[PDB]
RNA sequence: CCCGAGAAGGGAGGUGCAAAGUGCCUGAAACCUGAUAGUGAUGGAACGAUACGGCAUGAAAGGAUCUCUGGCAUGAAGGAAUCAUUCGCGAGGAUGUAGUACGAAUGUCACUGCCAGUGUCGUAUCUUACGUUUUGAAGAACGGGCCAGGGAGUGUAUCUU
RNA sequence: AGCUUGUAGUCCGUAAGGGAGACAACCCAGCCCGUGGUUAAGGUCCCCAAGUGUCGACUAAGUGUUAAUACUAAAGGGCGU
RNA sequence: UGUUCGGGUCGAAGCAGGGCUGUGAAGUCCUGUGGACCGUUCACAAACGAAAAUCCUGGUAAUAGUAGCAGCAAAGCAGG
RNA sequence: CCCUAACUGGAGUCCGGUGAAGCUUACAUUCUAGUGCACAGUCUAGAGACCUCUAGGGGGAAGUGAAGACCCCGUGGAGC
RNA sequence: GGAGAUCGUGAGCUGGGUUUAGACCGUCGUGAGACAGGUCGGUUACUAUCUACUAGAGGUGCCCGAGGUCUGCGGGUAAGC
C-alpha cells in the first residue's frame, strides 16, 4: 500500500492532557540574572481585550512607521506582598527547601489561604541564613509572594494567591541583600518589569470540561457518505490488529482547557495606574471597571478573564532592548455594543 | 407464603426482633440501606432513613455500585433508596413497638441486625422481539431486623 | 558501606546481591558514579542509550538515568526481587552519588576481587559518564 | 394483647411428643443474605501436591512409653574433621589418624503435655485444567455458566468356543 | 522446505523423574512406597546448590557468553593480532 | 430374591460436618438434625455406579439494578 | 467537500420508580520477546503493576451470534 | 520515496470489485447448464463481561494532626519543520 502521510493530530508534548493541579501557574525555570537585583516575576489578573492605536516601532519590520492596529490584553496588577524568604541547597539530589524567614506583619486576609504565621524569630532567621550562606549551605534564594485580590472589584474572592519568585542577582550574597531590603514590602509592577519589555505570560486556559477528540486533537470528522453513517465526529481507528493495545497517542476524548500553558515574548505596550484609562463605557462585561494599576500586554494571553496570570521575566527572548511603545490611542468603546 | 426464621437470634430480655415480609423493593437497594444502618441507635437510623427519604443524605453503595454516580462529600458511589428507606423505616418502627411492648427503652437501643433475604419471586414476561418472551419478575425481599439495649 | 571507586560494576553488584541475600547486614554504596564499565567507551555507550531508550518507556521498560539508581537496577537483576527475599535484600540496599552526609567520615571497605586495576586494558568508561552522557544531574 | 391503613404482615403469647403453621414430612446443592476463622488496597494467575512455619481450632468419634526434649546401647549403606609425612608447577592428591567420631534405624531410660487432624495465609520446589479429535492439545481446535436428578452392550433365534 | 516418499536402529505415540529458559520424541534415566547416602546428564559470578578453581595461551570484536536440533549468514578480503 | 443372624421411638433411612480403617472402589463410627424403618451370612439376579454427549428436565447465577420504559404528536400547570 | 462552527427537539450524561436478555471450565492488573499444532493475559526469561469506582470510543480477548453456504470427501440425497 | 503492522485498520466506515439467488450478449454443449469473458441489479447483525487506553473521582499506604510553598526519581514533546 502506498500511503498518504499526514501531520499527527495535535500535540503529544503537553501529555497527559489532565486538569492542572493548581489554579495557580508554577514556573520550572528561572532565567539568568543580568543586572540590578529585582523579582524576575508578577502575577496579575486578566480583565479583558481592547485595542490600541500604535506606531509601529518594530525594527526592520514592513509597516514601521505607520499606524497599526495592536489587540491588547489588560491585566490588573495590585502590589504583591513580599511575605517570605526561603533559602535553597544544591545537593547530587536536586535543592532543598533549607530555611523560611517570613515578614514580621503580614495581611490580615492571608489567613483565608493559612494560620498566619506569627511575629516570632525574623532577627535571628535572617541571621541564621546569612550563617548558612557564610559557610556554603546555601545555594540560591527565592522570594514568597502573595497577590492582594481584596482591592479589585471584578474578581470577587479575597483570599491571597501565593508562589514562590526567583531574584535577580549577580551573586548570592547580592540576592540575599536585597531579599531583606524587600522582604514585608509591597513590591508594584513597576518594580518588576518596564514598559516596553518582553515577558513570558503562565496562565491556566479556558476550561472546556469533557471534549470529544474531533475538539480536543482537532481530528478530522468523517466525510461524505461516512459523515451520515453513525460516526461522524468520531475517531476512524483506535488502533492497528497489532500491536493488541490502544497507544496513548491515539487521539480520545478528555479534560479540555483548565491547563498550564507559557506563551513567550508577549511585549508589555503600557503600564497605567489609573483603571479610567482603559475600562470602556458600561465596563468589562462580566468584570467591570480598572481601579488600580494596571498593565497591557501586546497581542492575547492564556486564560479568561478574572483568572490569575503570572508574568515573569522571559527565558527564550530573541530581540535586543525594544524600546517604550508610542501608543496614540486606547480604545475605550463599549466592549457590549 | 408463610414464617420464616431468622439468621440471627438475639437473647429475649434486653432485644426486640421485627420482620418486614416479602416486601416489593430492590435487594440490592435494601441490601446496601441494611450495611449503612447496622449498628447505628434507632432514632439515629430513623432521622438518616428520613434524610434519605427526603434526599438530603445519600447511601453508598458499594455493593452494586454500577449506575450510581458519585455524591459530593466524603462519599463514593452513592443513591436514595426511597422505597428500601421507606420499608426499612416501616419495620423500623414494627421492631421499635415490640421492643416498648416488651418493656424495653427504644431510645436506647442498636440496630444490631440488619439483614435481606431473598423470598419466592412472583413470575411475570416481557414480550420482546422476534416472537420471544423473556422474563420479568417480582422479586420479595424478607427484612430481618433485630435491636437490642446492649453492645 | 562499600566505596564503589575503581570497581567493576558487575563484579560488585554480585558481590553486594550474595551478601545481602546472605541477609545479616543492611549495604551502603557511595559513589556509584566512580563504578567501572570494561570495554570501549563507544560499544558502552551504544548499548547503554539503547537500553535507556528501548523499551514501550510509556508503559514499557524504565531504565534509570542517575548512576546510583543504574547500580541499584544492575544490583536488583541479580536479584529475585519478586520474591519475599529480594524485595528485603533491595529494601536492605542504598546506593549514593558520591557520599552522603550521614555517611561522611564513616568506614568503608572495598572488595578486592572488583578492583579495576585487575584489569588488562585501558578500555573503560564510568558509570557516571554513561549517566551524564544519558542526560543525568547528579 | 401490642404495632401496623390493614380481614396483609410482624412481635408477644399459645396448641402439639415434635411447628410439622395449610403448595405444611424429610428439606441436599447451585444461588443469595449475615456471622465467625484466616488473609488483605507493593500484588502474578490451573486455584493443587510435597516440606517447613504464623494464626485459629483440636468436646465426641484419633494417640497416653502417645507427644515434646534429652541420655545410654547396638547400628546397614556411607563416612568425616583436625593434625603428621610425602607427591604435584598449581588448584589439590596419596598414606596414617580412621573404616574411627558419626550415621537410616532398632531397643532402652528419663523428661514433657501436647500431638495427630482440620481451616486459612506465608516461604521453598514442581505443575500451562479436564474429556475429546489428533503424529502432535494449555491452545488462537471442539464441549461444558453453575448445581440436582435422568442418561448408553439389552432380549429371541442360531453357530462357535 | 518444520516438503514428499523409502530404509536400519531408537524413541514419542503410550514414558515418569533429573537437566538443557521453556522443548512429544535432544542428554541421564525407564518409575512400587518411606528414609539415609553416593552418583549420571548438566553445572559451580548472582538470579540458582556448588569455584570470582588451577595451569598454558588466544580474543578487543560485548565477538562470544547457542551439544543435536532447521532455533546458528556466505563468497571474497584484512601490512588486526 | 432365597436363606442365616440381627438393629430401631432409650430414635431407622436420609441429610451437614467431622474421627478411624482400607492402596482404593468404599466401609464403619461421632456430633447435630430427622421421626419409621433398616441391615447381615452364603448365594442369585438386574431398568446396577456419570464430569462431559452445542446431552435432557427442573432450579438458579454473573451479566445488573445494566439495556429498555425517547420517532407516536406541543404530552402539562395552578387551586380544591 | 476545502473545514468545520453555532443552535433546536429527542436520547445519552445525573436523580426517583420499574426492570430483562445474549458470550461464561477456571483464574485473571498486564506489556515485550521466545517457545509451543509454526497467530500466548496463564508456558519460559525479562519489564511493569497500590486498590476501588465513574464516563468514553472500540485496539485485543485469533470477542459474541452459527455443527462454513467456498473447496474436497460420503460407493449420503434432491431436482433437472 | 518505498515497505511492515492478520497483504494494520468492516464489535470504525464504505460497498465500487470479487464470491449467491434474476436477466442479457458472445463462445461451448443435443440438452440441463458452463465460462480465472463482458454487462445491468443485488440485506454489511450485537446493550462491552475481561483487558488496554483516554480523562475524572473515592480510598488505603507513606505520615506527630492540619495547611501552605517547593524539589524532581521519572514520563512526554517536532519545547517546531
Amino acid at each position: 500500500m502506498a500511503s498518504i502521510h499526514r501531520p499527527k493530530r495535535g500535540s503529544l508534548a503537553f501529555s497527559p492532557r489532565k486538569r492542572a493541579k493548581s489554579h495557580i501557574p508554577r514556573f520550572r525555570a528561572w532565567p539568568e540574572a543580568t543586572g540590578e537585583p529585582k523579582l524576575q516575576s508578577f502575577a496579575g489578573y486578566k480583565v479583558g481585550m481592547t485595542h490600541v492605536i500604535m506606531v509601529d516601532d518594530t525594527k526592520n519590520s514592513l509597516t514601521q512607521g505607520m499606524e497599526i492596529s495592536v489587540p491588547v490584553t489588560v491585566i490588573e496588577t495590585p502590589a504583591i506582598r513580599v511575605a517570605a524568604i526561603r533559602a535553597y541547597a544544591e545537593d547530587s539530589t536536586g535543592e532543598k527547601a533549607i530555611a523560611e524567614v517570613w515578614a514580621a506583619d503580614l495581611d490580615p486576609e492571608l489567613k483565608r489561604r493559612i494560620p498566619i504565621p506569627a511575629a516570632g524569630n525574623q532577627a535571628e532567621a535572617l541571621e541564621n541564613i546569612g550563617k548558612l550562606i557564610e559557610e556554603g549551605r546555601v545555594s540560591d534564594v527565592r522570594a514568597v509572594i502573595y497577590t492582594l485580590p481584596k482591592s479589585l472589584t471584578g474578581v470577587p474572592k479575597k483570599v491571597p494567591d501565593i508562589m514562590e519568585s526567583g531574584i535577580s542577582a549577580r551573586d548570592l550574597g547580592t540576592k540575599f541583600e536585597y531579599s531583606k531590603t524587600i522582604l514585608g514590602t509591597l513590591v508594584s509592577v513597576t518594580d518588576v518589569f518596564k514598559n516596553g519589555t518582553l515577558v513570558d505570560t503562565a496562565a491556566i486556559t479556558i476550561g472546556k470540561g469533557t471534549q470529544g477528540p474531533v475538539k480536543r486533537w482537532g481530528i478530522q470528522l468523517m466525510k461524505g457518505k461516512h459523515s451520515r453513517q453513525g460516526s461522524l465526529r468520531q475517531v476512524g481507528t483506535l488502533g492497528a490488529f497489532n500491536p493488541s493495545r490502544v497507544s496513548w497517542r491515539v487521539p480520545q476524548m478528555g479534560q479540555m482547557g483548565y491547563h498550564q500553558r507559557t506563551e513567550f515574548n508577549k511585549r508589555i505596550l503600557k503600564i497605567g495606574s489609573d483603571g479610567e484609562e482603559v475600562t470602556p463605557e458600561g465596563g468589562f462585561i462580566n468584570y467591570g471597571l480598572v481601579r488600580g494599576d494596571y498593565i497591557l500586554i501586546k497581542g492575547s494571553v492564556p486564560g479568561p478573564s478574572k483568572r490569575l496570570i503570572r508574568l515573569r521575566d522571559p527565558i527564550r527572548a530573541k530581540k535586543a532592548d525594544l524600546g517604550e511603545p508610542n501608543i496614540l490611542y486606547i480604545s475605550r468603546e463599549s466592549k457590549q455594543g | 407464603m408463610a414464617r420464616i426464621n431468622y439468621s440471627i437470634n438475639g437473647d429475649p430480655e434486653t432485644t426486640s426482633k421485627a420482620m418486614g415480609s416479602e416486601l416489593h423493593i430492590s435487594p440490592k437497594k435494601s441490601r446496601e440501606v441494611c450495611c449503612k444502618i447496622k449498628g447505628m441507635k434507632a432514632s439515629e437510623a430513623r432521622k438518616f432513613l428520613e434524610d434519605v427519604i427526603a434526599m438530603k443524605q445519600a447511601v453508598p453503595f458499594k455493593k452494586h455500585h454500577d449506575g450510581s454516580g458519585h455524591r459530593k462529600g466524603p462519599m463514593a458511589a452513592g443513591k436514595y433508596p426511597i422505597s428500601a428507606s421507606k420499608e426499612i423505616l416501616k419495620v423500623l418502627k414494627n421492631a421499635e413497638s415490640n421492643a416498648e411492648y416488651k418493656g424495653l427503652e427504644p431510645a436506647n437501643m442498636y440496630i444490631i441486625h440488619a439483614a435481606i433475604q431473598r423470598g419466592r419471586v412472583i413470575h411475570g414476561f416481557m414480550p420482546r422481539a422476534r416472537g420471544r418472551a423473556t422474563p420479568k419478575d417480582t422479586e420479595t425481599v424478607n427484612i430481618e431486623m433485630i435491636l437490642s439495649e446492649v453492645r | 558501606v562499600i566505596d564503589a571507586k575503581g570497581l567493576i560494576l558487575g563484579r560488585l553488584a554480585s558481590s553486594v546481591a550474595k551478601q545481602l541475600l546472605s541477609g545479616d547486614e543492611k549495604v551502603y554504596i557511595i559513589n556509584a558514579e566512580q563504578a567501572i564499565i570494561s570495554g570501549s567507551r563507544a560499544a558502552t555507550l551504544r548499548e547503554y542509550r539503547e537500553t535507556r531508550e528501548r523499551g514501550a518507556t510509556e508503559f514499557g521498560p524504565y531504565f534509570p538515568k542517575r548512576p546510583d539508581r543504574i547500580l541499584k537496577r544492575t544490583i536488583r537483576g541479580m536479584l529475585p526481587y519478586k520474591r519475599a527475599r529480594g524485595r528485603d535484600a533491595m529494601s536492605r540496599l542504598k546506593v549514593y552519588v558520591g557520599v552522603p552526609y550521614e555517611l561522611k567520615g564513616a568506614e568503608t571497605v572495598t572488595i578486592p576481587d572488583a578492583d579495576m586495576r585487575l584489569l588488562s586494558s585501558s578500555r573503560y568508561v564510568e558509570l557516571g559518564e554513561v549517566s551524564q552522557k544519558m542526560g543525568s544531574k547528579f
